[PDB]
RNA sequence: GAUGUGUGCU
DNA sequence: TCTGAATCTCTTCCAGCACACATCAGGACGC
DNA sequence: GCGTCCTTCGGAAGAGATTCAGA
C-alpha cells in the first residue's frame, strides 16, 4: 500500500520474495557461467537457506530481520500463533452493525429492555431507515436518505421509532467467560451517549458500573432476531448453565431494601395492633402511622396449588410485621407465606425465586423479579442506610487482649533465652498464640457488633438484632463477609511475607484506628501478590477454558 | 489429556486451528488427511450453519439427502 | 513566620510529628543527570567529555596521522521552545568540537609534526532538555524516564528447586559487564563447573582455565591446598594437619608417638582434634591401602629415563604407587579432597575436559563461538583477547568494578575495566566456597543490586555508540586519505551520531510520550523508574519475584504504585526523600541516632547500608531533646522488624511520608485505607482532568504546595518585589533595590502561557493570582497553571456529597450527580485539540486550497474566508467545513462527526518555492506586528525601571527634582552629579541602555527573519493548515468521576435540583453515593475525608456567617484563633497577634468556603480531633446527620452521612467511547471491517463470543455474524440491497478469509482445495 | 498495515 | 553387549475487548 | 535532494533423540 511520500510499506512477504527471487536469479547467472564449484556450492546454500526463511522464519537457528532486529513475518507466521488467520480472523471477525460505548444502571427498565443512545441507533439501524424512508416515500434513491438521515431532519426520530420496535440487539461484554455474556434486549431510545442495563443481569455479565463498555451488536436477517428473541433474550436466560441455581438474583441494593423491610424490631410506632390485608398494611405506613419494623398480626390470603393445578385459597392471621406484609403484595398466587415471613438475605430472595421458578413458571417469574427490584430499591431508598465511622464499633476489650497476648509473647522470648524454647516450636507457639488473640478479638467484635443493642420494650429493656449498618450490609449479604468486618473493626490479621513466612508480629490496627508506616509495608506484599496473581495468572485460567472449548 | 485429545481429532481443520498449526498441518499433508466438516469449529471456520442448534435441523437433511 | 502566599489562605495542619527535612526539589533526577551529560568537566567523567576521551585520541592503521579531541562546544539553540512546539522540530543544540588532525614528520613517530589543522566542526545534534525535564522531539514533548537494571557486577544466583527434577540445587555466578560479553560459570549435577559465555552451551571451567595460560599442577595449586605424604624407610608415613580430621570417619587407628587417639571407623569429635593440636605433632603412621582413592597434584617423572609416571590430575592405584617407591620420589603430593566440605569439583572437571593446552583450548573455544570456520592460532588469540581483555570490547564500568570487588570482599574499590585472571579465579573460588557451604547466595531483588539510568546515562551511552560507529570510518578512510587537504570535517560524518541520538530520543521503549493532563500526572512521570527498555527484562519473561515489593524499597520506590495490568511491579515510582547515589543506587534520609539524642544532621543510607544498621520507626514520640521517651522502640534491623531498645538505634526516619512516593502522599487518611484502593487513587489521581475553575481540596496532605510549585506549569517568582503591572496573560515584577544586581539590574518580566493544546488535547492555561501592587516575596506563585489554586494542587471539587441508597441510579458503583453541579459548570473542562489539512503534490497535479468546491453549495462554505481558511472564532459543529481542499479529479478538511468547537487558531506551514496565499500572508503580517507590538512593549516597561533606578541613583548626592521632571526623558542620565562611583553606576547602567538597544534591534531582525522563513516540511507536501478547535465537555450521564481512595464510578443521571436529599436547612446534596462499596473494598478513607470536610465547610460557613453581617476584626480573629488551635499538640501554631488586622480580613475572605485542612499521610488527624472540629461548629459529633426526601418530601428513617468529599472527574469521558459502525470501510488482504474508533471501525466478535452463540445453538445468528457482516463481499451487497429493500433475507457465500487461507497454504508446497 | 509506549474494565 | 529406563535437548504455550499517542517503510552511494 | 541497489534474561510440559547400566 502506498504512503505518504515516495516509500511503501513494510511489507515482509514482498521483502522475503525479493531476497528468493534474487538469489535466484543470481544462482541462474552463475550456472552459466561456469562459476568455481565451491561458489555455486555456496550460493546454492544461500538460496536454500533463504527459501527455508521465506517458508518458516526462524525455524534455522537465528532468523532474519527486516529493520531494528524484529524478525519479520513469513508465510508461516501469518497461520500459526495467536495473530494468524485462523485465530484473528476466522474464528473471531470485527463485525459490521456493532457499537460500544459506556454503561449505566438505569433501574426504570424491564427485564427484556436496555437503552442504546439515540446518536447510536441511528448508525447502527440506518440501512432499515434508508428501507422505510424508501417506502414511504419521503426519499427517493439511497443517495437522498442518506444525506436525509446524516442531516438529521425532523422525520428521521419517527421513522427509527418504527425500525427499533421489536427489534432485540446482542449486548456483550468484553470477557465472554460464559454464554450469559452474550444476551438480547429489546431497545428503548433514551437521550445521551451511555447504554443502560437492567441492574439484575450485571451479575452475569459480572459488569459493574465503574467504567467498563459493553458492545452492541444487531441482528440484521429475520431469523438472528427471532433467534435473539426465542433463545438469547435476557427474559429466557433467568437460569444459569452451570447450576440450577437463578442468575438473575437480586445483588447488594434490592437485598439491602429487601432485608431492611423484611425484618422486625422488638418495639414500633404501632405494635400490637391487627391490621386487615396487606393492602391496609401499605396505606398505615406510608401515612406515617407505624413503622416498617412493627410487629402485628395481618389477616392475608395465600393461594395454594396443592391440586392438579388449581389454585384453592385459604386466609389465616399470621404474626409478622408491617414490612413483610407490604412485601408480600407483590408475590405471585401460588407461593406459600412461610416464603417472606423471615429476615430476607441473599440466600432466601434466589431460594425465593427458584421455588417460584419451578412452582409458577417463566412469565410470573419475570414480573416477580421485576417487582422484587423496583421494591427493593424504593425500601432501600426509603431507609438511607448510610455508613458512618461510629458504625464501625471497635470492642472495648482489644487492647485488654493485645496486651495480654504482647505480654504472653514476651515471656515466650524471655524463655527463649532461657534455652527450653528454640527458633521452632516458639515461633510456631507464638504465631499461635497471635492467631488466638486474632479470633478471640474478632469473636468479641462480632458479640458487640449485632447481639449488643438494647432495645425497649416498653416495660424493661431486652435485646435484638442490631441495625448497625455495617452488620445489616454484612448480615444481608449485600456486600462484605466475616473477613471485611474483621479487618474494619477487629484486627487485620497475619499478614504474611511473599516467600512464605508468616510474620512474627501480626498488624493489631485496623482502618477505624490508623496503620502504623511499617504495618503499611508489611500489608503491601500481600496486596501487591494478590493483584499481580490476577493480572499475570488469569492467562493460564483463560486458556483452560479455550483448551476445554475446543476438545469439546 | 484435553491438549491431545483436540490434536488427535479426525477434522484436521479443527486441530490445525487449536494448536501446533505446523505440527498438525505437515501430518496431514503427508497422509492426506481428508477433512469432513463434522464439528462446529469447521463449519464456523469455513462460514456455513454449525450443527449445532437451529442449523442441526438443516445439517440433518444435508446428510439424509446424500 | 508566614509569607504573603502563605498569609493569604493558611492551611490548617494537623502533623504531630516535627518535620527536619523539608521535600526537595521532586524532579531532581532528571535534572541533574542530563545537568551531568551536558556540561564541561575538565577531568572528564561525566557525559560527553568522558565519551569522547573513551574514544579520541584516535590513530591510524601506524599511518603516523592522528586526530585527537581537544575540547567541545555547545552552541545557542536555533529556536526556543515554544517556536519548536509551535512549529514541530525538535529542541536541540549543535554539537561544536575543536577536533585537530596532526601528522608527524616522515621517519619520526614522535618527533616534530608536520603541522597542526584544527576547526570546530559540526556532528550530531544533541536535543536539550527543557526547564521542567522534559525533551522536545517533533513538537510533542517527550520524558526519558529512568531504568531500573541489574548493576554490572557478579552475583550468585542458585537456580533452586525445580532443575535435575530430583531436588538437588545447582549454583551459578554470572559477570554482568556493564558493556561486553557475558561470562556464566554454573555447576552441573554431577558436581562439575561449567563456564557458559553468552549462554551459548555448557563446557567446563577447563577450557577458560587453560584459555588462562595455566597447566594443571597450577589449577591444583590454587584451588587444592596439598596434603604431604613423604616416602621412608617403611611403612609410609603421613604429614598431618590435625584440623583437617574434623568431621569425618577414622580410617584407620589414629595414633601419635606411641598412644592410641582414635579408634577404628569411629567419627573423630572436635575433642580429639584439640587434643591433636595439644600434641604438638606433626606426622603419624596411615595404611598404605588408604591411599587407593587419593589423586595426585603435580606431575611426576622418573629421575633415570625422564619418564613420566605419575601425570597431573592423576589416581593413586597401589600398583602405581609401588613403581613410584621404587623411583626415588620421597615427597609425594596429594589433594584435600574432602567430601563435605571442601568437595573435589575442579578435579572432575579437569578430567571431563578433553583439552590438554593453552593452545588447544583457544581452538576450542574459537570453535564454540563462531562454529563452521576453520580456526587458526592468531584467529583464536586474538578472539579471546578480544572476549574479556580488551578496553573496547569489554568494559565493567567504575560501579561495575565497584560491584565486583565488594562481592569478592575486596579492599580496593577502584581498577581496570577489564576482567584479569585474579577476578575470574576468585569468582571461581567464591563460587566453589558458595557450593562448599560458606557463604550465601545473593538475591536480585535487593536494591543494592538495581541500579537507576536516568536520561544522562542513556544518551551517555547512545552517544557512544554513535562515537564508535564514527571514529570506525575516521579510522579506515585515514590510511586512504590524501594529506594537506584533509580539514578535520571530510573525514568525521555527522550522520551516525545525529542518526543514533534521534533513534534513541525518538523511538525507544523508554522516550515515552509524557503523560500530560495536570501536575500530578507529569510530575509523577518524570519521577518514574522503569525495569523494561535496553538492556532490561520483558513482561513476557518477567516472574513472580521482580513484580513483588522487595523489603528494601522502604523509603527508596513506593510500595502502592505500580500501573495495575501487563506491567504491575515494574515501573514503579521514586518515593518523595529518595535520591541517587554517586555510583546509581537508591539512598534514603535518615536521621542519625546519637547516644541518647537524635541529632537533626541526616545521612543518606544506601540499600546495603541500611542492613546493617538499627533504624528507629518515624512515628516514635520524643520529648524536646531528641529522646525516646519509652524504653523499647519498633525498629527494622535487617529486612525485619522487631521491638528493639532505646540505646541500640543508631538512626531515625525522617518523616512519615518518606516511603509513599509524591502521588501516593497525596491521598488524605491513607493509613485508614486497603492497598489495592490507594493503588487504584493513585492512579485515578493521575488521570485526572482540569476543570474550569480550580477549587482546593478542603482536605489535603499539605504536599500539594511542593507538587504545584515544582512541576514547572506555575509561573513562580524568580526574586522578590512588588507587582507593578499584572495583565491576564502578562505578570511584570519590580524587584526590591536589595535583591538587584548592580549591573543589568531593570526587572523581570513574566510571559504567562495562554490557551494551548497539552499532549492528551486537554488545556493549560496559566492564570495570575496575584493584584495590583502586591508585594511578593522570592520563591512563590505568581500565577497558577491548570488545576491549582494559590499555588496548591486542585485536581478537583469539593462536591457534597452523602452516602445512601436511591432508587437503584447509585446501583453497583454509580453516581448520582445533582443538576447544580452542571449548573454551576462545576466540572464543565475545556479540550483543545488540533485538526491538520496537509496539501500534498500527487499525480495528475498538485492541490489547492481554494474556497470553492464543486458538487457543495455556499450554505456550508459561509464559514470560510475568500481564501479556503475558516475565520478565527467561528462557531464550527460537527460536518462543517475548516478547510477548503480540492483534489485534482474534493477532499477537504472537516470537523468529526459529532463534535462541536470553536476555532481558536490557525496556522499555516507553507513549503519554500511556493509564494503564499492570501490568508498565509495576513497570519504573516499579524504575527510580526504582534512580535513587534510585544518586543516594544517590554523595552518600554523595562526601560521605565532602568529609568526609575537612574532617578533613584540621582536622588542621592545632589538631587534637583524641582527641575527634574521639565528636562526632557534623554537628558537624564547626565545631569549634575559628582564624579564618585554613583556616576560609576549612572555610565554603567547608561551602556546597559546602549547595549539593550542594540540587542533588541538584531533581536527584531532575527524574529523578522524566522517568521519570514522557508518553513521546511516532509517531501511531497505543498503547505499544511492546522485548525484549533476547543470544546466545553460538559458533565452527563456516561464519563468517569472517581475520588481519591480509589471509588470511582459512571454517573448513571443528572437528577434535578429539587429531587435531590435536602437537610434541615433545605441545602441540597450535590452527590448520592453508594454505602455498599465502603465495607467491602475496605477503602474507609473516604468516610473519614467525608466526615472532615464537613467540618471544615462548617468552619467556612461559621466564618462566612460571621463576615456576611458586617462584624469587626475582633470576631473574627478569636474564631480563627480558635479554629486553628483546635489540635492536642500540632507543629502548625499560628498566632493571629501577629496579623496586621487587615490580612485577618483577607485570609477570613479566603476561608469563608472552607477551612482548608492539612492531614499528613500516616501523622494524620484522629478521630477524637475530627469529632472536636466538627463541634466547634455546631454539627453532629456522630457526623451524620438527618436528610428529607427530595420528592416525597418525608424524613429518611435512619440518620445518613454528609460530608464534603474531594471528587475528580477522569478523562473516560462517554463522548470518546461511543462508537457505532453501520455498512462502512473494510480491510485490504483479508474484506474485513477496519479496527478501532479513529476509522470507522466495527467491534471485534471475539473468540469467546463465537463460543457463547454456539452455545445457545443459535446458528443463524452466527452465520450471519461471520459472513454476511464480514469477510463476505458478494453477500454482503446482497444483504445489504435486501435490507433497503424490506427483506430481511441473508444468501452468504464464503468468508474470503478462507480463501486467503488456502492462498496462505497452498504458497507453501502444502496443496489443500475444496471436494465436490 | 506492523511495531513501540501509555491506559480502562474484568 | 542388546535393550528398557533415565537423561538431554528442542519445541510450544502462556486472555478478552477497547482507547490514545508515536515511528516506519533501505539508507549507502552516484550525480 | 533524487535514484538504483544487496543478543544473552521464564517455566512447565511434552516429545524425540542420546546415554546408562545391567543381565
Ligand atoms: C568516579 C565516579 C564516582 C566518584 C567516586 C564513578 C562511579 C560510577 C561511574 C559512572 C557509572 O559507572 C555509570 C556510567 C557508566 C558509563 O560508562 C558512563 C559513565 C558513568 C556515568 C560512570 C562515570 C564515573 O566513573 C562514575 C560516575
Ligand atoms: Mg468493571
Amino acid at each position: 500500500v502506498p504512503l505518504d511520500g515516495g516509500r511503501f510499506a513494510t511489507s515482509d512477504l514482498n521483502d522475503l520474495y525479493r531476497r528468493v527471487i534474487n538469489r535466484n536469479n543470481r544462482l541462474k547467472r552463475l550456472l552459466d557461467l561456469a562459476a568455481p564449484d565451491i561458489i555455486v556450492r555456496n550460493e546454492k546454500r544461500m538460496l536454500q537457506e533463504a527459501v527455508d526463511a521465506l517458508l518458516d522464519n526462524g525455524r534455522r537457528g537465528r532468523a532474519i530481520t527486516g529493520s531494528n532486529k524484529r524478525p519479520l513475518k513469513s508465510l508461516a507466521d501469518m497461520i500459526k500463533g495467536k495473530q494468524g488467520r485462523f485465530r484473528q480472523n476466522l474464528l473471531g471477525k470485527r463485525v459490521d452493525y456493532s457499537g460500544r460505548s459506556v454503561i449505566t444502571v438505569g433501574p426504570y427498565l424491564r427485564l427484556h429492555q436496555c437503552g442504546l443512545p439515540k446518536k447510536m441507533a441511528l448508525e447502527l439501524f440506518k440501512p432499515f431507515i434508508y428501507g422505510k424512508l424508501e417506502l414511504r416515500g419521503l426519499a427517493t434513491t439511497i443517495k437522498a436518505a442518506k444525506k436525509m438521515v446524516e442531516r438529521e431532519e425532523a422525520v428521521v426520530w419517527d421513522i427509527l421509532d418504527e425500525v427499533i420496535r421489536e427489534h432485540p440487539v446482542l449486548l456483550n461484554r468484553a470477557p465472554t467467560l460464559h454464554r450469559l455474556g452474550i444476551q438480547a434486549f429489546e431497545p428503548v431510545l433514551i437521550e445521551g451517549k451511555a447504554i443502560q442495563l437492567h441492574p439484575l443481569v450485571c451479575a452475569a455479565y459480572n459488569a459493574d458500573f465503574d467504567g467498563d463498555q459493553m458492545a452492541v451488536h444487531v441482528p440484521l436477517t429475520l431469523e438472528a432476531q427471532l433467534e435473539a428473541r426465542a433463545l438469547m433474550m435476557s427474559t429466557n436466560n433467568i437460569l444459569s448453565p452451570a447450576n440450577g441455581e437463578p442468575i438473575i438474583v437480586p445483588s447488594q441494593d434490592v437485598v439491602l431494601g429487601l432485608y431492611y423491610m423484611t425484618r422486625d424490631c422488638v418495639n414500633a410506632k404501632g405494635e400490637g395492633m391487627v391490621l386487615t390485608g396487606p393492602k391496609e398494611a401499605e396505606r398505615l405506613y406510608r401515612s406515617g402511622l407505624a413503622s416498617l419494623h412493627a410487629r402485628v398480626k395481618v389477616r392475608i390470603t395465600e393461594y395454594e396449588k396443592d391440586a392438579n393445578g388449581e389454585l384453592v385459597a385459604k386466609t389465616s392471621l399470621k404474626d409478622t410485621t408491617v414490612g413483610r406484609a407490604i412485601l408480600w403484595m407483590i408475590v405471585p398466587k401460588g407461593l406459600p407465606y412461610s416464603i417472606v415471613n423471615q429476615a430476607l438475605g441473599k440466600k432466601a430472595i434466589s431460594k425465593m425465586l427458584n421455588t417460584c421458578y419451578r412452582i409458577l413458571g417463566l412469565k410470573p417469574t419475570v414480573i416477580f423479579a421485576d417487582q422484587i427490584m423496583y421494591t427493593g430499591f424504593a425500601y432501600a431508598a426509603r431507609s438511607g442506610a448510610s455508613v458512618g465511622i461510629d458504625d464501625m464499633v471497635i470492642p472495648e476489650k482489644k487492647h485488654e487482649i493485645i496486651s495480654e497476648a504482647e505480654a504472653e509473647v514476651a515471656e515466650i522470648q524471655e524463655q527463649f533465652q532461657s534455652g527450653l524454647v528454640t527458633a521452632g516450636e516458639r515461633y510456631n507457639k507464638v504465631i499461635d498464640i497471635w492467631a488466638a488473640a486474632n479470633d478471640r478479638v474478632s469473636k468479641a467484635m462480632m458479640d458487640n457488633l449485632q447481639t449488643e443493642t438494647v432495645i425497649n420494650r416498653d416495660g424493661q429493656e431486652e435485646k435484638q438484632v442490631s441495625f448497625n449498618s455495617i452488620y445489616m450490609m454484612a448480615d444481608s449479604g449485600a456486600r462484605g463477609s466475616a473477613a471485611q468486618i474483621r479487618q474494619l473493626a477487629g484486627m487485620r490479621g497475619l499478614m504474611a511475607k511473599p516467600d512464605g513466612s508468616i510474620i512474627e508480629t501480626p498488624i493489631t490496627a485496623n482502618f477505624r484506628e490508623g496503620l502504623n508506616v511499617l504495618q503499611y509495608f508489611i500489608s503491601t506484599h500481600g496486596a501487591r501478590k494478590g493483584l499481580a496473581d490476577t493480572a499475570l495468572k488469569t492467562a493460564n485460567s483463560g486458556y483452560l477454558t479455550r483448551r476445554l472449548v475446543d476438545v469439546a | 489429556g484435553i491438549t491431545k485429545a483436540s490434536l488427535a481429532t479426525e477434522s484436521f481443520i479443527s486441530a490445525a486451528s487449536f494448536q501446533e498449526t505446523t505440527r498438525v498441518l505437515t501430518e496431514a499433508a503427508v497422509a492426506g488427511k481428508r477433512d469432513e466438516l463434522r464439528g462446529l469449529k469447521e463449519n464456523v471456520i469455513v462460514g456455513r450453519l454449525i450443527p449445532a442448534g437451529t442449523g442441526y435441523a438443516y445439517h440433518q437433511d444435508r446428510m439424509r439427502r446424500r | 513566620v508566614y509569607s504573603y502566599t502563605e498569609k493569604k489562605r493558611i492551611r490548617k495542619d494537623f502533623g504531630k510529628r516535627p518535620q527536619v527535612l523539608d521535600v526537595p526539589y521532586l524532579l531532581s533526577i532528571q535534572l541533574d543527570s542530563f545537568q551531568k551529560f551536558i556540561e564541561q568537566d575538565p577531568e572528564g567523567q561525566y557525559g560527553l567529555e568522558a565519551a569522547f576521551r573513551s574514544v579520541f585520541p584516535i590513530q591510524s592503521y601506524s599511518g603516523n596521522s592522528e586526530l585527537q579531541y581537544v575540547s567541545y562546544r555547545l552552541g545557542e539553540p536555533v529556536f526556543d521552545v515554544q517556536e519548536c512546539q509551535i512549529r514541530g522540530v525538535t529542541y536541540s543544540a549543535p554539537l561544536r568540537v575543536k577536533l585537530r588532525l596532526v601528522i608527524y614528520e616522515r621517519e619520526a613517530p614522535e618527533g616534530t609534526v608536520k603541522d597542526i589543522k584544527e576547526q570546530e566542526v559540526y556532528m550530531g545534534e544533541i536535543p536539550l532538555m527543557t526547564d521542567n525535564g522534559t525533551f522536545v522531539i517533533n513538537g510533542t514533548e517527550r520524558v526519558i524516564v529512568s531504568q531500573l537494571h541489574r548493576s554490572p557486577g557478579v552475583f550468585f544466583d542458585s537456580d533452586k528447586g525445580k532443575t535435575h527434577s530430583s531436588g538437588k540445587v545447582l549454583y551459578n555466578a554470572r559477570i554482568i559487564p556493564y558493556r561486553g560479553s557475558w561470562l556464566d560459570f554454573e555447576f552441573d549435577p554431577k558436581d562439575n563447573l561449567f563456564v557458559r559465555i553468552d549462554r551459548r552451551r555448557k563446557l567446563p571451567a577447563t577450557i577458560i582455565l587453560r584459555a588462562l595460560n595455566y597447566t594443571t599442577e597450577q589449577i591444583l595449586d590454587l584451588f587444592f591446598e596439598k596434603v604431604i605424604f613423604e616416602i621412608r624407610d617403611n611403612k609410609l608415613q603421613m604429614e598431618l594437619v590435625p584440623e583437617r580430621l574434623r568431621g569425618e570417619t577414622a580410617s584407620f587407628d589414629i595414633e601419635a608417638n606411641g598412644k592410641v587417639y582414635v579408634e577404628k571407623g569411629r567419627r573423630i569429635t572436635a575433642r580429639h582434634i584439640r587434643q591433636l593440636e595439644k600434641d604438638d605433632v606433626k606426622l603419624i603412621e596411615v595404611p598404605v591401602e588408604y591411599i587407593a582413592g587419593k589423586v595426585v597434584a603435580k606431575d611426576y617423572i622418573d629421575e633415570s629415563t625422564g619418564e613420566l609416571i605419575c601425570a597431573a590430575n592423576m589416581e593413586l592405584s597401589l600398583d602405581l604407587l609401588a613403581k613410584l617407591s621404587q623411583s626415588g620420589h620421597k615427597r609425594i603430593e596429594t589433594l584435600f579432597t574432602n567430601d563435605l566440605d571442601h568437595g573435589p569439583y575442579i578435579s572432575e572437571t579437569l578430567r571431563v575436559d578433553p583439552t590438554n593446552d593453552r593452545l588447544s583450548a583457544l581452538v576450542e573455544i574459537y570453535r564454540m563461538m563462531r562454529p563452521g570456520e576453520p580456526p587458526t592460532r592468531e584467529a583464536a588469540e586474538s578472539l579471546f583477547e578480544n572476549l574479556f581483555f580488551s578496553e573496547d570490547r569489554y568494559d565493567l564500568s567504575a560501579v561495575g568494578r565497584m560491584k565486583f570487588n565488594r562481592s569478592l570482599l575486596r579492599e580496593e574499590i577502584e581498577g581496570s575495566g577489564i576482567l584479569s585472571k585474579d577476578d575470574i579465579i576468585d569468582v571461581m573460588k567464591k563460587l566453589i566456597d558458595i557450593r562448599n557451604g560458606k557463604g550465601e547466595v545473593d538475591d536480585i531483588d535487593h536494591l543494592g543490586n538495581r541500579r537507576i539510568r536516568s536520561v544522562g546515562e542513556m544518551a551517555e551511552n547512545q552517544f557512544r555508540v554513535g562515537l564508535v560507529r564514527v571514529e570506525r570510518a575516521v579510522k579506515e578512510r585515514l590510511s586512504l586519505g590524501d594529506l594537506d587537504t584533509l580539514m578535520p570535517q571530510d573525514m568525521i560524518n555527522a550522520k551516525p551520531i545525529s542518526a543514533a541520538v534521534k533513534e534513541f530520543f525518538g523511538s525507544s521503549q523508554l522516550s515515552q510520550f509524557m503523560d500530560q493532563n495536570n501536575p500530578l500526572s507529569e510530575i509523577t512521570h518524570k519521577r518514574r523508574i522503569s525495569a523494561l527498555g535496553p538492556g532490561g527484562l520483558t513482561r513476557e519473561r518477567a516472574g513472580f519475584e521482580v513484580r513483588d515489593v522487595h523489603p528494601t524499597h522502604y523509603g527508596r520506590v513506593c510500595p502502592i504504585e505500580t500501573p495495575e495490568g501487563p506491567n504491575i511491579g515494574l515501573i514503579n515510582s521514586l518515593s518523595v526523600y529518595a535520591q541517587t547515589n554517586e555510583y546509581g543506587f537508591l539512598e534514603t534520609p535518615y536521621r542519625k541516632v546519637t547516644d541518647g539524642v537524635v541529632t537533626d544532621e541526616i545521612h543518606y543510607l544506601s540499600a546495603i547500608e541500611e542492613g546493617n544498621y538499627v533504624i528507629a520507626q518515624a512515628n516514635s514520640n520524643l520529648d524536646e531533646e531528641g529522646h525516646f521517651v519509652e524504653d523499647l522502640v519498633t525498629c527494622r534491623s535487617k529486612g525485619e522488624s522487631s521491638l528493639f531498645s532505646r540505646d541500640q538505634v543508631d538512626y531515625m526516619d525522617v518523616s512519615t511520608q518518606q516511603v509513599v512516593s509524591v502521588g501516593a502522599s497525596l491521598i488524605p487518611f491513607l493509613e485508614h485505607d486497603d492497598a489495592n484502593r490507594a493503588l487504584m487513587g493513585a492512579n485515578m489521581q493521575r488521570q485526572a482532568v482540569p476543570t474550569l475553575r480550580a477549587d482546593k481540596p478542603l482536605v489535603g496532605t499539605g504536599m500539594e504546595r511542593a507538587v504545584a510549585v515544582d512541576s514547572g506549569v506555575t509561573a513562580v517568582a524568580k526574586r522578590g518585589g512588588v507587582v507593578q503591572y499584572v495583565d491576564a496573560s502578562r505578570i511584570v515584577i519590580k524587584v526590591n533595590e536589595d535583591e538587584m544586581y548592580p549591573g543589568e539590574a531593570g526587572i523581570d518580566i513574566y510571559n504567562l502561557t495562554k490557551y494551548t493544546r497539552s499532549n492528551q488535547n486537554t488545556c493549560i492555561n496559566q492564570m495570575p493570582c496575584v493584584s495590583l501592587g502586591e508585594p511578593v516575596e522570592r520563591g512563590d506563585v505568581l500565577a497558577d497553571g491548570p488545576s491549582t489554586d494559590l499555588g496548591e494542587l486542585a485536581l478537583g471539587q469539593n462536591m457534597r456529597v452523602a452516602f445512601m441508597p436511591w432508587n437503584g441510579y447509585n446501583f453497583e458503583d454509580s453516581i448520582l450527580v445533582s443538576e447544580r453541579v452542571v449548573q454551576e459548570d462545576r466540572f464543565t473542562t475545556i479540550h483543545i485539540q488540533e485538526l491538520a489539512c496537509v496539501s500534498r503534490d500527487t499525480k495528475l497535479g498538485p492541490e489547492e486550497i481554494t474556497a470553492d468546491i464543486p458538487n457543495v453549495g455556499e450554505a456550508a462554505l459561509s464559514k470560510l474566508d475568500e481564501s479556503g481558511i475558516v475565520y478565527i472564532g467561528a462557531e464550527v459543529t460537527g460536518g462543517d467545513i475548516l478547510v477548503g481542499k480540492v483534489t485534482p479529479k474534493d477532499s477537504s478538511l472537516r470537523v468529526p462527526n459529532g463534535v462541536s468547537g470553536t476555532v481558536i487558531d490557525v496556522q499555516v506551514f507553507t513549503r519554500d518555492g511556493v509564494e503564499k496565499d492570501k490568508r498565509a500572508l495576513e497570519i504573516e503580517e499579524m504575527q510580526l506586528k504582534q512580535a513587534k507590538k510585544d518586543l516594544s512593549e517590554e523595552l518600554q516597561i523595562l526601560e521605565a525601571g532602568l529609568f526609575s533606578r537612574i532617578r533613584a541613583v540621582l536622588v542621592a548626592g545632589g538631587v534637583e527634582a524641582e527641575k527634574l521632571d521639565k528636562l526632557p526623558r534623554d537628558r537624564w542620565l547626565e545631569l549634575g552629579l559628582t564624579d564618585e562611583e554613583k556616576q560609576n553606576q549612572l555610565e554603567q547602567l547608561a551602556e546597559q541602555y546602549d547595549e539593550l538597544k542594540h540587542e533588541f534591534e538584531k533581536k527584531l531582525e532575527a524574529k523578522r527573519r524566522k517568521i519570514t522563513q522557508g518553513d521546511d516540511l516532509a517531501p511531497g507536501v505543498l503547505k499544511i493548515v492546522k485548525v484549533y478547535l476547543a470544546v466545553k465537555r460538559r458533565i452527563q450521564p456516561g464519563d468517569k468521576m472517581a475520588g481519591r481512595h480509589g471509588n470511582k464510578g459512571v454517573i448513571s443521571k443528572i437528577n434535578p435540583i429539587e429531587d435531590m436529599p435536602y437537610d434541615e436547612n433545605g441545602t441540597p446534596v450535590d452527590i448520592v453515593l453508594n454505602p455498599l462499596g465502603v465495607p467491602s473494598r475496605m477503602n474507609i478513607g473516604q468516610i473519614l475525608e467525608t466526615h472532615l470536610g464537613m467540618a471544615a465547610k462548617g468552619i467556612g460557613d461559621k466564618i462566612n456567617a460571621m463576615l456576611k453581617q458586617q462584624q469587626e476584626v475582633a470576631k473574627l480573629r478569636e474564631f480563627i484563633q480558635r479554629a486553628y488551635d483546635l489540635g492536642a499538640d500540632v507543629r502548625q501554631k499560628v498566632d493571629l497577634s501577629t496579623f496586621s488586622d487587615e490580612e485577618v480580613m483577607r485570609l477570613a475572605e479566603n476561608l469563608r468556603k472552607g477551612m482548608p485542612i492539612a492531614t499528613p499521610v500516616f501523622d494524620g488527624a484522629k478521630e477524637a480531633e475530627i469529632k472536636e472540629l466538627l463541634k466547634l461548629g455546631d454539627l453532629p459529633t456522630s457526623g451524620q446527620i438527618r436528610l428529607y426526601d427530595g420528592r416525597t418530601g418525608e424524613q429518611f428513617e435512619r440518620p445518613v452521612t454528609v460530608g464534603y468529599m474531594y471528587m475528580l472527574k477522569l478523562n473516560h469521558l462517554v463522548d470518546d467511547k461511543m462508537h457505532a459502525r453501520s455498512t462502512g470501510s473494510y480491510s485490504l488482504v483479508t474484506q474485513q471491517p477496519l479496527g478501532g474508533k479513529a476509522q470507522f471501525g466495527g467491534q471485534r466478535f471475539g473468540e469467546m463470543e463465537v463460543w457463547a452463540l454456539e452455545a445457545y445453538g443459535a446458528a443463524y445468528t452466527l452465520q450471519e455474524m461471520l459472513t454476511v457482516k464480514s469477510d463476505d463481499v458478494n453477500g454482503r451487497t446482497k444483504m445489504y440491497k435486501n435490507i433497503v429493500d424490506g427483506n430481511h433475507q441473508m444468501e452468504p457465500g464464503m468468508p474470503e478469509s478462507f480463501n486467503v487461507l488456502l492462498k496462505e497454504i497452498r504458497s507453501l508446497g502444502i496443496n489443500i482445495e475444496l471436494e465436490d
